[PDB]
RNA sequence: AUUACUGGGCGUAAAGCGCAUGCAGGUGGUUUGUUAAGUCAGAUGUGAAAGCCCGGGGCUCAACCUCGGAAUAGCAUUUGAAACUGGCAGACUAGAGUACUGUAGAGGGGGGUAGAAUUUCAGGUGUAGCGGUGAAAUGCGUAGAGAUCUGAAGGAAUACCGGUGGCGAAGGCGGCCCCCUGGACAGAUACUGACACUCAGAUGCGAAAGCGUGGGGAGCAAACAGGAUUAGAUACCCUGGUAGUCCACGCCGUAAACGAUGUCUACUUGGAGGUUGUGGCCUUGAGCCGUGGCUUUCGGAGCUAACGCGUUAAGUAGACCGCCU
RNA sequence: UAGGUGGGAUUAGCUAGUUGGUGAGGUAAGGGCUCACCAAGGCGACGAUCCCUAGCUGGUCUGAGAGGAUGAUCAGCCACAC
């Protein structure tokens, strides 16, 4: 859904280093973008229960990564939250 | 998840001996190597060897005698889900003293015999017989 | 060992939640240092006396009385040990995840459309049956049936392909096309650095029937009616037939929701298949050989009361949950 | 003060001197012990609250043990005296 250009915009924006794909920051930002995009789908497709299971895995995974980072660097955690608009 | 590497070591040995495998390899670790050293000392394995620097592997050479495997029993005792610590006067005897129990004392990892002689208790790792 | 900590179970004997997500909890890879909470060792204080136990002692013996010890598995304070567990501060990349590019697929949601067939209807032809069954009757037909041709209108389902094929957590998913969308898998390189596993409670999804509201209604068919069968026939069979079956949006929350088999992880002989990637070779000729994912079957050890299970375990172990008595 | 010491979740919320503060009083003595005042705390799934049962312990009985059962006589503690 998120294609490659939109991903790369994000992966470049939130990268904590050079060609970082894998930081919490990148991962969470991508998941946030996927989740936000998919909100349109489920407004139009409430019965799409099967895709929603995949939406909720992203929601779950975000949390886990966010709980990680908060556990590591609380300041990074506080940044990421603010930049993304998450009330975690 | 694998949440008990030691038990995995023991399983690998127990299953190797069962399958009449010459040696068994596993991801190494300090405690695995320490165990392997004691098992060599007590004559239950032939030898061990830790290859690799990045991701070190341990290779226990298994021991057979009269084409039966030397290790009959290899029971893990102190699991992660239930640790087992015994005082010196309460150390387990295995196969009526003819098997060992690998204790981890604060002066290292030793058989229950050597622990009793040392007047140390500790954590009971496993019974070898 | 019949509540099993010691010391049990859950395929079929009672027992795996229908499936999943997940907070608390439980558990957790590798490694350096430190700490010493758990752990271990010792000291000191205490742990009443009696009792119990071991040595004695005294009653003629014994019960009984009695001396000393041991014991009181603990707790407090304190001193050490630092392997293991924990904490704290780092480190690591094997777990877990990310980025890239592909691949297969009835995965899901939405919309459209095609062809076959059924029914109804209209007209043409046609003329006495048709239909049904074990036989028959109800029914239909001379007001023209059934058959046959043409057309129309509707609804539902998608022959062949089609497969112990595929996809999905499970329930489940089958014409074709588009739109929206989830997951899996492989290759390659780079990334993060244990971010994990399981989950009480909770939340969500969950066949068919059923329920609400509004539609739709070809076919089928609970109920119901009639005809048979029968001793009876509130059935089986036949002729009809309504709800329902279909759509929208809710509700319900259950099934032999089954593999009657929880999830995750590692390890342990083989044989024959299917399917979906990928690499190599000379594609020297459809192939052959590697390397992954998923799946089917037969069997070895082992396991099992047996039947059987057997690398997709019911084998060997670990973590956690559910459950039995 | 801490830990330990029955059963029941078909008992999940309970508390408002309640929880803490300040001051005063009060006591042999600390203390919501009491009152006034200020604040809104406190407890609870490591089961509060409620209900049922029950004196506790040293011990006693059973058991290979781990346990299970029990708390006459004796001794310690507690409570009670129509």
């Amino acid at each position: 859904s998120l294609n490659a250009e939109t991903k790369a915009a994000i992966v470049a924006e939130y990268a904590q280093s050079e060609g970082d794909t894998g930081s919490p920051e990148v991962q969470v930002a991508l998941l946030t973008a996927s989740i936000n995009h998919l909100q349109g789908h489920f407004k139009a497709h409430k019965g799409d229960h099967h895709s929603r299971r995949g939406l909720l895995r992203m929601v779950s995974r975000r949390r886990k990564l966010l709980d990680y980072l908060k556990g590591k660097n609380l300041a990074r955690y506080q940044d990421l939250i603010k930049r993304l608009g998450l009330r975690r | 998840s694998m949440q008990d590497p030691i038990s995995d070591m023991l399983t690998r040995v127990r299953n190797g001996q069962a399958a009449n495998k010459v040696a068994v390899k596993m991801p190494s670790s300090k405690l695995k190597v320490a165990i392997a050293a004691l098992l060599k000392a007590e004559g239950y394995i032939v030898d061990f060897a830790v290859e690799g620097e990045a991701k070190p592997e341990l290779e226990v050479t298994l021991k057979y005698f009269q084409a039966k495997p030397v290790i009959e029993q290899l029971k893990r005792v102190s699991r992660p889900g239930l640790r087992v610590y015994k005082k010196k006067d309460q150390l387990p005897s295995v196969m009526g003293g003819l098997g060992i129990a690998i204790v981890s004392t604060s002066k290292g990892l030793m058989s229950d015999r050597a622990a009793r002689k040392a007047g140390l208790g500790g954590e009971i790792i496993c019974y070898v017989a």
